[PDB]
Order: structure tokens, then sequence, then C-alpha cells
């Protein structure tokens, strides 16, 4: 399993290799992820407008 | 309310029941391969299988059961011919009896996950809302699969731990389960190669496993979650009917060109077997080996085998039947009996006449014979035309070699009319029709009808696939768009389409 | 907890959709009852 | 190496270097020429 | 002649989502007399 | 939203909806090995069409003996 | 050397015209000579680095292609005959030398060029080109340095050049290279098998 | 700071050089990703099971026990799966590393050296100077062994003939 404490912060990129920058690739030390999306993606807009009634009508 | 429908859309932000309608679908689909598989060994007759085999009998589940190893029953036969004194548990009925059995645990889990439907598991710990980790689920499921696909190719198919997959021979004469080395070659692709069948699922298997792997270990990305709508469980269905109708197409495909996995045994021989006269070139090849070795013409022709005559037949031909010729093909020619044997036409200066066969395309073909050269020396008229070049007139003979009437020679017009008509169709065979009444048109094979169902679920599912992918990709606007559309229509008003910040 | 699901949701079916699915049958059975009685 | 196989390795590379190459050389080219102002 | 057991799909799938329709017709009638 | 013994085991396994890869993340690497499984597909495909005629791998009937 | 006047802002192929943005004069031979616009969209490191090795390699294959003519080695001259050129390689691919030099040369090149070419894009100390191979203390003066440093570049593209030319050569009469230049006319040739 | 062994190569960021016969040399990288303790783990063992097939393999050409029967190394390993020994063997292996498991699991915890089975009967190596010299030694050996067990190997693959047999008459082909 991969090293704990790695982190595209303190790695330098100037020292990378073929199986570090494969990693990279590949999603790891991937400590960065602790955001979330915020968003419903399933929220169906609900926002209805109501037209004014004319005097005609 | 909710229209009729929509009716399934209370469990879309549901787990539990999601679960539970998925496990009743599960039931029902294993009771339904026990109930058919009850049913066909009601309705199967393993006395001869040679001339009636389970494709001619309208067997659908049984050649996918004797595909990957279960062959014998435990009424004592299996559909090899053999005779099998201990059959085992894993016969027929005993794979029925256990979809069966399998379908009520289902049931009854399912049962159980709709009553408990609020579980701790199906919540969200940072929310609390109801929601699924799909990416890791899929994770674990792709896992999963390429475990079962791995086991499945190294140990069920190579026979280190199972009974291995049914290999025939060219021409469908001795097939049988066996184990299936794999081969790691070019020629793993031959589609044809049964290896290929046990080195894909291996390798296949590795590489599922490895993805699953990588699929738990590694979130996605902010770009695709965003993009696919990861979030929504709808772009899941709408990526898996993708996924299905490829499959579904593949399969068609392969079951009506043939492959490995659709020998001819179960599923019957395919309609370009009977275009490119490959029976009937394989049969011509042994009778001039036989020819060549000093026999003559009744011993050449008596040393056919009958099952191979028998695949030299346009009612075998699954592009022969109907939509709605309903039934097995023994309800349409009828059940064969014995074969007559190879009909050769003489005139009455003995030269030889071929019947020129009957095209797939055809429902009703003229009776003409050809010579070596390919010159109409003789037909029958179409049904009472004034003629020049009929039976009658040229007076055609007609002598058997092989079969059931080898050495006997007909000369009476109408005799040798009946078999022109009959060797028209491809070899001369005997059927039995009062017992099933068959009535006399076609009918096509599992193979054929296979392949008209999974072409139109296919078909359909591209349909369900546009559907919910739409419904993924334009959630915002299930119910109508808002006033925020009319700015956005309005030609040339921003620089990039749908995108506020870029207004001129 | 085993009780109100939140998702329980009313089904609706006016009467022009009745008429509507009755028509599509029996007019199905018109057309298919000829080809599956031979 | 077949001549169908041969001929299959020189359809990608021609496929790659005559459609893909030059439409996306393009693409990227008029992209980062005609930009869009986002103020 | 004709063959038999087309009598009962005919019949079967005339009925069958004839009785679907209907059923949903009468609950969402009965569910909207009850909302009054 | 009552607890079990399964759930409690399985809870670790669905705790991360909406956790994502800041930025394009694995996408790169995921399109190339999309180009691989295309060109596999395209390579068997013609296989199968005998577009692409391989030694030693007959498609055929024939090839089973 | 590194004068200003062979290579750098100074002296400036294709005269008339614009130097490149990208060729600022820095890196060896830079005489401006971009056309087709190749230094836009190509980093400068992954191509210095390829007219390197490409050079070098060029080099070593062009010494080949004169010594082979000359000189065989004991042993090779039996297995193969009088081949050389493009008859060389199909023989050599089946006899096991072909087979063991590309398996030999790939691997140095995974373990040497590869890391390499990631640190050198990456922004490492490490010029394109650069091994540190410097057995005999070769070239420790900086401005003897600069003169091999240029002269190699020169010399590896008149390697590659002349690679090419006598690879065509062969294509067309079917001699080497000694064998080409005392041949001059290119009536009586042999048969070239690719 | 370059590797001191690759003149063109930086140093490995996890090879400070505190380990035996760490000279900074990984082109690929694999102590970036994977823990340079299992690592160094492995190849200790690598090297040592490497030794032992290498002195085996000499012993076995110069030396074969009368009670066994007289042929090459390479080819009794098919021998020994029919006979039962190899099984013996592999059995035993298997039960002194299903407690190399739970030394692994220890490594991984961080309470044991790498490739430190504290396996010294004879008290060869106490003094600290020694004691790493004969680490430096150990991996050296190692690593020699490493390469010249899969040259036995495929050198009997290639020319049926052991190896001070081949070293006997020396045919080239
Ligand atoms: C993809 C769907 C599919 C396909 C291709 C076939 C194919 C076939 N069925 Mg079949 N069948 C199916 C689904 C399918 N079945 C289902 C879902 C049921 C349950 C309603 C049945 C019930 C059924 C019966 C009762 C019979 C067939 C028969 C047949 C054969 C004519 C043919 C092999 C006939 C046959 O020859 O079987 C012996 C027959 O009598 N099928
Ligand atoms: C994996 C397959 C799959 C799944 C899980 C779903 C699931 C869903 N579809 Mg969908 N769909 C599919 C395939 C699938 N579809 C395909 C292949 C098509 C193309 C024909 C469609 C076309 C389609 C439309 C046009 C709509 C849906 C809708 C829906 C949603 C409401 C459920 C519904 O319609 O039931 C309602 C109940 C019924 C339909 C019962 C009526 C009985 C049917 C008409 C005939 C009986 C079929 C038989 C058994 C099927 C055999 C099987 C082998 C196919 C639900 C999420 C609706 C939606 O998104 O609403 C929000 C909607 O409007 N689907
Ligand atoms: C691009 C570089 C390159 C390549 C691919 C080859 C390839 C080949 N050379 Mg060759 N060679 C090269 C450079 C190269 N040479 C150089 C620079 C010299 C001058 C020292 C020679 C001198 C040379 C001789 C004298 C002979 C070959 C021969 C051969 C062939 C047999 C393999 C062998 O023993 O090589 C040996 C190659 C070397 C020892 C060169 C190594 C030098 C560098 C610096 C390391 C093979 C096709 C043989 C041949 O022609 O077969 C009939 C042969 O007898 N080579
Ligand atoms: C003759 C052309 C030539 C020239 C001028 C150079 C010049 C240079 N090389 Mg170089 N090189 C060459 C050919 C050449 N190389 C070839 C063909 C190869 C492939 C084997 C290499 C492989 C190579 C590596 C791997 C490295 C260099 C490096 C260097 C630099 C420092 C070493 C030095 O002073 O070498 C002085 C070189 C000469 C005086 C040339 C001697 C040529 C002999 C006499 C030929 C032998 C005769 C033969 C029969 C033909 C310097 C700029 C190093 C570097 O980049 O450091 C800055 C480095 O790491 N070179
Ligand atoms: C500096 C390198 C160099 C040198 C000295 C030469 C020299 C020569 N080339 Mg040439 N050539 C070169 C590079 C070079 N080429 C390159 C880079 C290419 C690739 C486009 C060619 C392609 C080429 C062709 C196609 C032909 C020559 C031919 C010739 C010869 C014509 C005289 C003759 O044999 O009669 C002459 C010796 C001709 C030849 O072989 O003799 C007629 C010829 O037909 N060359
Ligand atoms: C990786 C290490 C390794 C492995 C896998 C083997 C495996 C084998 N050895 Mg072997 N051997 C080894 C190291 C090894 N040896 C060493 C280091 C020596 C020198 C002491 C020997 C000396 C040796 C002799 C003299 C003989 C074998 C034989 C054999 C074979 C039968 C087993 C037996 O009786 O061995 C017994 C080996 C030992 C007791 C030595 C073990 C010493 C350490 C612990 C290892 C078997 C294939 C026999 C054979 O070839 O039968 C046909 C045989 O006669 N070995
Ligand atoms: C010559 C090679 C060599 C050397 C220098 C070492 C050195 C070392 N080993 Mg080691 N080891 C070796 C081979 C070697 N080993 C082999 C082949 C195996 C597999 C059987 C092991 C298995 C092993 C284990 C399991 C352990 C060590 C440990 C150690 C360290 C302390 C023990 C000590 O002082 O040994 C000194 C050893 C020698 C001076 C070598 C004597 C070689 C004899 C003379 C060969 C016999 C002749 C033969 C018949 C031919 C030390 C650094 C221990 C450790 O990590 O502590 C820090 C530990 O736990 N080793
Ligand atoms: C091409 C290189 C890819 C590369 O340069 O990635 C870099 C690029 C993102 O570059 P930026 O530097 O803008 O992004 C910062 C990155 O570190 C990720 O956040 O990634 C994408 O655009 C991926 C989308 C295209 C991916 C599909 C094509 C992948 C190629 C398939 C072959
Ligand atoms: C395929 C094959 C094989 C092979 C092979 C081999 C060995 C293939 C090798 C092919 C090579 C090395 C081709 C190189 C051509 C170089 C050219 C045209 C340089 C042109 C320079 C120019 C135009 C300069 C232009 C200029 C510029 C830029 C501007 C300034 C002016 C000027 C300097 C004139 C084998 C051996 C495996 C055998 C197999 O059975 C068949
Ligand atoms: C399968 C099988 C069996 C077997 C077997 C076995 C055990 C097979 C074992 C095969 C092995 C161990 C092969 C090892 C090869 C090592 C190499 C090529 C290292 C090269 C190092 C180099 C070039 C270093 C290069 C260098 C580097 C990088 C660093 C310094 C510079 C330089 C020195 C140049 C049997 C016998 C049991 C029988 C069974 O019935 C079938
Ligand atoms: C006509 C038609 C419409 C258009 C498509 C198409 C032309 C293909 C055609 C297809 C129609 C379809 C979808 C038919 C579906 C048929 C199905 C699902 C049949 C399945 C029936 C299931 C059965 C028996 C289950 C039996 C299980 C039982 C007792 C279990 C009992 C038990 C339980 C409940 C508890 C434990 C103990 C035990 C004994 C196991």
């Amino acid at each position: 399993k991969p090293r704990a404490d790695l982190d595209r912060a303190m790695m330098d990129p100037a020292r990378d290799t073929v199986v570090s920058s494969l990693y990279k690739s590949l999603g790891g030390a991937l400590d960065k992820t602790a955001v979330y999306d915020e968003e419903d993606q399933l929220l169906i807009l609900s926002d209805m407008e109501t037209f004014p009634e004319t005097e005609l009508g | 309310g909710l229209p009729w429908y929509r009716v399934h859309t209370v469990v879309l932000n549901d787990p539990g029941r999601l679960i539970a309608v998925h496990l009743m679908h599960t039931a029902l689909v294993a009771g339904w391969a026990g109930s058919m598989a009850l049913y066909e060994l009601a309705v199967f007759d393993p006395s001869d299988p040679v001339l009636n085999p389970m494709w001619r009998q309208g067997m659908f589940v049984m050649p996918f059961m004797a595909r990957i190893g279960v062959t014998d029953s435990w009424g004592g036969w299996s559909v090899t011919g053999e005779s099998v004194a201990n059959p085992g548990f894993w016969s027929f009925e005993g794979v029925a009896l256990a979809h069966i059995g399998l379908s009520g645990l289902l049931f009854l889990a399912a049962v159980w996950h709709w009553v408990y439907w609020d579980l701790e598991l199906f919540r969200d710990p940072r929310t609390g809302n109801p929601a699924l980790d799909l990416p890791k689920i899929f994770g674990i499921h792709l896992l999963l699969s390429g475990v079962l696909c791995f086991g499945f190719g190294a140990f069920h198919v190579t026979g280190a731990w199972g009974p291995g997959i049914w290999v025939s021979d060219a021409y469908g004469i001795t097939g049988k389960v066996q184990p299936v080395a794999p081969a790691w070659g070019a020629e793993g692709f031959n589609p044809f190669n049964p290896s290929g069948v046990a080195s894909h699922h291996i390798a296949a298997g590795i590489l599922g496993f490895l993805a699953g792997i990588f699929h738990i270990a590694v979130r996605p990305p902010q770009r695709l979650y965003r993009a696919l709508r990861m979030g929504n469980i709808e772009t899941v269905l709408s990526s898996s009917i993708a996924a299905v109708f490829w499959s579904a197409f593949i399969t068609t495909g392969t079951m009506w060109y043939g492959s490995a996995t659709t020998p001819i045994e179960l599923f019957g021989p395919t309609r370009y077997q009977w275009d490119s006269g490959y029976f009937q070139q394989e049969i011509e090849r042994r009778v001039e080996n036989s020819l060549n070795e000093g026999l003559n013409l009744s011993e050449a022709w008596s040393r056919i085998p009958d099952k191979l005559a028998f695949y030299d037949y346009i009612g075998n031909n699954p592009a022969k039947g109907g939509l709605f010729r309903a039934g097995p093909m023994n309800k349409g020619d009828g059940i064969a009996e014995a074969w007559l044997g190879h009909p050769i036409f003489q005139d009455k200066e003995g030269k030889e006449l071929t019947v020129r066969r009957m095209p797939a395309f055809f429902e009703t073909f003229p009776v003409i014979l050809v010579d070596k050269d390919g010159i109409i020396r003789a037909d029958i008229p179409f049904r009472r035309a004034e003629s020049k070049y009929s039976i009658e007139q040229v007076g055609v003979t007609v002598s058997f070699y092989g079969g059931k009437l080898n050495g006997q020679v007909f000369k009476d017009a109408p005799t040798v009319k009946k078999y022109a008509r009959k060797a028209q169709l491809g070899e001369v065979l005997e059927f039995d029709r009062t017992t099933l009444e068959s009535d006399g048109v076609f009918r096509s094979s599992p193979r054929g009808w296979y392949t008209f169902g999974h072409a139109n679920f296919a078909l359909l599912f591209f349909l369900g696939h546009l559907w919910h992918g739409s419904r993924t990709l334009f959630r915002d606007v299930f119910s109508g768009i808002g006033a925020e559309v009319t700015e956005q229509v309005e030609f040339g008003a921003f620089q990039k389409l749908g995108d506020r910040s870029t207004k001129k | 907890m085993s009780g109100p699901n939140p998702n329980k949701q009313p089904v609706e079916l006016n009467r022009t959709s009745l008429f509507w699915g009755l028509l599509l049958i029996f007019v199905l059975a018109v057309l298919f009852s000829s080809y599956f009685f031979n | 190496m077949t001549p169908s196989l041969s001929a299959f390795i020189n359809s990608l590379l021609l496929g790659l270097f005559v459609v893909v190459i030059p439409i996306g050389a393009a693409l990227f080219l008029v992209s980062q020429s005609d930009r869009v102002t986002r103020t | 002649n004709v063959s038999v057991a087309a009598y009962l799909a005919v019949l079967l799938g005339t009925f069958i989502p004839v009785v679907f329709l209907l059923t949903l017709y009468i609950q969402s009638e009965s569910r909207k007399a009850a909302e009054t | 939203a009552l607890r079990t013994r399964l759930g409690e085991l399985l809870r670790p396994l669905n705790s991360e909806y909406g956790k994502v890869a800041p930025g394009w993340g694995t996408t790169p690497i995921m399109g190339f090995v999309m180009l691989l499984f295309f060109l596999f597909l395209l390579i068997i495909l013609q296989i199968y069409n005998s577009s692409l005629i391989i030694e030693n791998v007959d498609v055929d009937w024939a090839s089973l003996g | 050397y590194k004068d200003g006047i062979i290579q750098g802002l100074g002296v400036e192929a294709i005269p008339g015209a614009g130097r490149p943005a990208n060729l600022d004069g820095t890196l060896v031979g830079d005489v401006g000579f971009d056309p087709l616009g190749f230094s836009n969209w190509l980093d400068l490191r992954w191509a210095r680095e390829a007219e390197i090795k490409h050079g070098r390699v060029a080099m070593l294959a062009a010494t080949g292609m004169i010594v082979q003519d000359a000189y065989k080695f004991p042993g090779f001259e039996g297995e193969f005959g009088g081949a050389a050129m493009m008859k060389l390689h199909n023989l050599a691919v089946e006899q096991g030398a072909m087979q063991q030099l590309l398996l030999w040369l790939g691997l140095l090149e995974i373990i040497s060029g590869v890391p390499a070419i990631i640190q050198t894009l990456n922004g490492s100390e490490r010029q394109p080109g650069d091994f540190g191979f410097d057995p005999l203390n070769c070239g420790a003066n900086p401005d003897t340095l600069a003169r091999r440093q240029l002269t190699e570049l020169k010399n590896g593209r008149l390697a590659m050049i002349a690679v090419g030319g006598m690879v065509h050569h062969y294509l067309l009469v079917g001699r080497g290279p000694i064998e080409f230049i005392t041949n001059i006319p290119n009536f009586k040739n042999p048969l070239p098998p690719f | 700071d370059f590797s001191a062994a690759v003149p063109f190569l930086k140093r490995p960021s996890n090879l400070d050089g505190t380990l035996a016969g760490d000279v900074g040399f990984d082109p690929l990288g694999f102590s970036d990703v994977f823990d340079l303790r299992v690592l160094r783990e492995a190849e200790l063992k690598h090297g040592r099971f490497a030794m032992l097939a290498v002195l085996g393999f000499l012993v076995q050409e110069v030396y074969t026990f009368p009670f066994f029967p007289k042929m090459a190394p390479v080819d009794a390993h098919d021998y020994f799966v029919t006979q039962g020994g190899g099984s013996q063997i592999i059995f035993w292996i298997s039960f002194v590393e299903i407690f190399g498991v739970v030394a692994l699991f220890e490594l991984i915890q961080g309470k044991r050296d790498a490739g430190d089975f504290a396996f010294d009967p004879l008290g060869l190596g106490k003094d600290e100077a020694t004691l790493a010299r004969y680490k430096v030694a150990e991996i050296k050996h190692a690593r020699l062994a490493m390469i010249a067990i899969g040259g036995f190997i495929h050198q009997f693959w290639v020319t049926k003939q052991t190896v001070l047999e081949q070293l006997g008459n020396f045919q080239s082909l």
C-alpha cells in the first residue's frame, strides 16, 4: 500500500520518476479531496412564475 | 399525483426499497428460469438426439444449461445421447429446483428490504439524507464481477474445479462438455476457438479486479462528477442501459453468425452454413474421399452420418421460419424419423442432374434441374402451365444412395417429382406428422428466436438509454423551463451560448 | 421506523388516459388476434 | 505481419495524422487565438 | 386450422392491461372523491 | 434509522457521498485507457468481420476441426 | 565555441526574417532558424533532448555504416555473409544479435532516459542531452565545453543527414557507403533486398 | 542533490542513505510510492533465497546425496514435485512465513527494522561498525546472487548443461 504522509505539496515535482508520476496520474496522494461537490444533482427546479391577470381576461 | 408511467420513481431516492425491488425482479427472473426449465423438461423428448435434438424441439434454456456443463437428467438420460446411471444433483431438474428455491429466498429478502427500508447504512454520515456513494459501489461491484469472471474462467471453463464448456467439432457431430485450456496468443480472439473463452475470462477478471481496486481507492474528478451527474443514480441507469444494449447487440451478432459460444448442437445451424453450402461441401468431400478408396456410391453415401445429412437441410435453417409460426421446429415440417438418402437424378440418357437448392429468401422456389454445366435440362411447371422441360417428358429417374432408400431406383413420374421437390430442400428426410399435427410451414430455431428477441430488445434499450441520459442531464428542467431562458435564446446576446458571463 | 415512508406518492389516471389505454389495448387485440390465431 | 494487419496499422496512423492531428491542432490554435472576453 | 391456446393469448392480453387501467382509474376517482 | 451489525460493518463502504477529486483528476489516463479499449474493440471487430486477417487466426466454423 | 557569431542573437539564418519568440538565442545551436513554427507548440527541452539523442544515435549509426563495410568481426561474417545495411537487420533479427541489442538498449533507455526525461521536463537542473557521462575528464573547461556542445550538435545533424543518405543509397543502388562512393556510376547495381 | 550512483538523476526523496547499500540507485522510483521498509524486507528475503539457491546449485552440481538419484539441479524440480520433497520444503517455508506475515505486520507498524529477525546465533556481528559492514556485504552479496541464480537457470535452459560443466567446455551458440 502506498505510504502515508504523501501529498503533492511536499513531494518535489523535480524529483519525479516513472512510478511516482504514474501514481500521481492514477489519483495517488489524494489528501486534497476533502472538498465535497455541495450540489444537490437531483434538485428539480420549482420556481414557478404567476402571470399577471389582464383586464381582458 | 404520479402518472402511471412514473410509479416506480418513488424508490429513486429510497435505497432500501430500491434494493427491495431489485430483489423482487431478481426473484422473478430466477423463478422464470426455474419454471422454464421445468416446462422444457416436461416437453422434451431425449429418445433421438441425432434427428430430434434440443433445437428441433424448441428448447430455449436447455441449450444454455448444456453450454457450460449441465447435460444429464434425473431421468437417466443425457443430451449427448448417452445413459447416465448416477446423474448427481446438478442435472436439469436440480438446476431448475435450485432456481426456484433461489427465487423464493430472493422474494423473502425483497419483503424484508421493503419492510426494513430505513437502514442506517443508506444515510449519508455527513448530511443525513438517504444517499448512495455510487463510485465506491461501482468499485465494489466491479471487484466482485472481476473475481467472479476470473473464477469462472479459471476453474469452471478450464476444468480445474468445474465441468468445462461445450466443445464440438467443425460440423457438430461429436460435441460434449470438456475442460478447455486457455490460449493466450492471437488465436484466442478467433471467435470459433473455445480457448478464447477461458483466456478472456481470466484476463478480464484480473483487469476488472484491478479496476475495482482502483475505483474503490480513488474518488472521481470534480469535472467528471459535475459533467456526468455522478450524484444522481439515473446516470448509473443510463450508462448501465447503454452497456446492456451494447452487450445485447454483441450476443445477437454472436448468435446469428455463430461462434464457439453458440454451438450448432444446442442452438442449431446458422443460415450462412446453408448459404455457403458448408455441410453440403463437407458431405461432398467425404463422399469423394470414400470414392477415391475404391468404394461405390452406395457404400460412400452410406458412410455419411445421419446428423451430418440432417444439418444439410433447409428446414433446420433459422432463416426459414415465421414471426407467428409459434412452437418448436417439429411443429413445422414434422419430427424427423430417418434420412432417406442422397437422390441422384438421371435423364433418359444417364446424365446426372442436380435440383437447384432453395435459397433462404424464397418462401416458394421453382423446381429446376441443372446439369454439371449449369444448363436447365428438366424442371417442374408452375402449377398448370404447358411445358417444354417437364419431368414426364425428359424421363427423369432418381436413384438413392445411402439412407433408408439405399439402392432403390424410382422411375415413375409422380415419385420422381415428389423426390425432386424434396431434394430442392436439401437432403431428403422422412418426417412424422401425426404426433404434433404439424401444419407444414417451416419454423425457426432457438438461434433465430434468440436473435430476434435480443435484437429488438437492444434496439428498444437504445431508446431507453437516450431517455434516461436525457432525464439525467436535464434534471433541473424536468417540470419545464423558467424565465431565465428568454435572455439566452436571443441570437448574439452572449458570446458563448448559455454562459451569462460572456455577455456582449 | 417501520411506518411512514416519506417517498409514498399517490397515483392518478384521469378518464382521458383510461379511454386512451382502453382504445390502445382493444386496437392492439384487434390487430394481433389474426396473427396469434394463425 | 499480414498485409491486412499492416494496412490496419497504416490506417490507424493515417487516420491520426490526417483527421485527428489536423482538426485538433486547428481547434487548439483557433481556440487560443479567438478567445472570449469574460469581463 | 386455427391454432388453439391463441384464444388464451388474445383474451388474457386484452383483459389484463384493461384490468390494470380500470383499477387505476377507479382508484384515482375514489381518491379524488375522498379528497372532497 | 435502525442500526444493525451488517449495517455497521458496511457503513465505511457507503460514507463518502459527494467526495470528489479537485480539478481534472485522472481524466487523461482514463482517456488513454478508453483509447486503448477503442483500439481493442476495433481490432476484434475487424477480426470478426474478416477485415483483419491474422496468422493462425482462422475465423471459420472449420477451425474447430 | 560559444561566441555569438556562430550561435545566438547575432547570427540569424534565413536573413531578412524575424526570430521566433520562444527561440531567444539561449540554447546551443540557436541560429534563428525555425520555419513552420515548431518552437511555439513544442517544449524546447523535449526537442533539444530528441535532437541530441537522434544525433548521437546517428553518429554511432554512420560510424557503423563506415566500419561494417570495411571491417567485420570474426564470426559474424560467416553467419551473415556479405550482407550489410538493410540486409544485416533482417538476418540479425533471426540470428539473435538484433534482439539482444534491442533488449539491452531498451533496458538502458528505460533506466536512464525516461526518468531523465521526466526530471528535465518537470524542472530539474539536468540539461537536455546531459547524462554526466564524462570519463577521462574530457572538456573540463567551460569554453571547451561549449565548443564540444556546438560541435556535437552540428556533427549530429550531419550524421542524421548522412545516415538517411546512405540508407537511400543502399535502397536504390544496393551498395554500402564506401562501396557506393567507390562505385559512383548508377549502372551495374546489385539487388537491394529490403 | 543528485544521486551518488546516477549523476544525471536527482536523489530519491525517501533514500536518505542510512540504509545498507543505499547508493541512490532508483530510476523508476519505487521508493517514492511504496514503503521503503517493506521494500528492503522484500529485497533482503529475495537475496537470501537467491544466495541459498546459488550455493545449492554449486553444491548440487558438485555433490548429490547418495540416497538421492544423480541429476541436474534444475530438472530435479519436477522430480521433487512428483516425489513430495518439494512439497515438504515449501510446506516448511510457508510455516516459517506464516510468522513472517506477523513480522511484516510489525514492520508496517514500525516496531521492527527491515530484514531484522535478530538471527545471530554465532554472535558474529555485535560491534556496530562490524554490523554495518556486514549489512553492506550482505546486501551486495544478495544483489549479486539474485542476478547469479537467474544466470544459472537461464544458462542451463539454453545450453542444457550445468554451471561447472559449462565452465568445463564453453560451448557458444
Ligand atoms: C524500413 C526497413 C528498414 C529500415 C530502415 C531504415 C534504416 C530506415 C531509415 C530511414 C532514414 C534514416 C531516413 C532519413 C532520411 C533523412 C532525410 C530525408 C534528411 C533530409 C534532410 C533535409 C531535407 C535537409 C533540408 C535542409 C533544411 C532543413 C533547410 C536548410 C537546407 C537543408 C539542409 C537542405 C530495416 C533496416 C528494418 C529493414 C526492413 O526490411 C525495411
Ligand atoms: C519457472 C520455472 C522455474 C524457475 C525459475 C526461476 C526461479 C527463474 C528465475 C529467473 C530469474 C531470477 C531471472 C533473473 C534475471 C535477472 C536479471 C536479468 C538481472 C539483470 C540485472 C542487470 C542487467 C543489471 C544492470 C545494471 C544495473 C541496472 C545497475 C548497475 C549497472 C548494471 C550492472 C548495468 C524452475 C527452475 C523452478 C523450473 C520450473 O519447472 C519452471
Ligand atoms: C407475453 C410477453 C409480453 C411481451 C414480451 C414477451 C413477448 C417476451 C412475453 C414475456 C412475458 C413475461 C415478462 C413473462 C414473465 C414470466 C415470469 C417472471 C415467470 C416467473 C414465475 C416465478 C415463479 C413460478 C416462482 C416460484 C417460486 C416459489 C414457488 C418459491 C417458493 C418458496 C418461498 C416463497 C419461500 C422459501 C421456500 C420456497 C419453497 C422456495
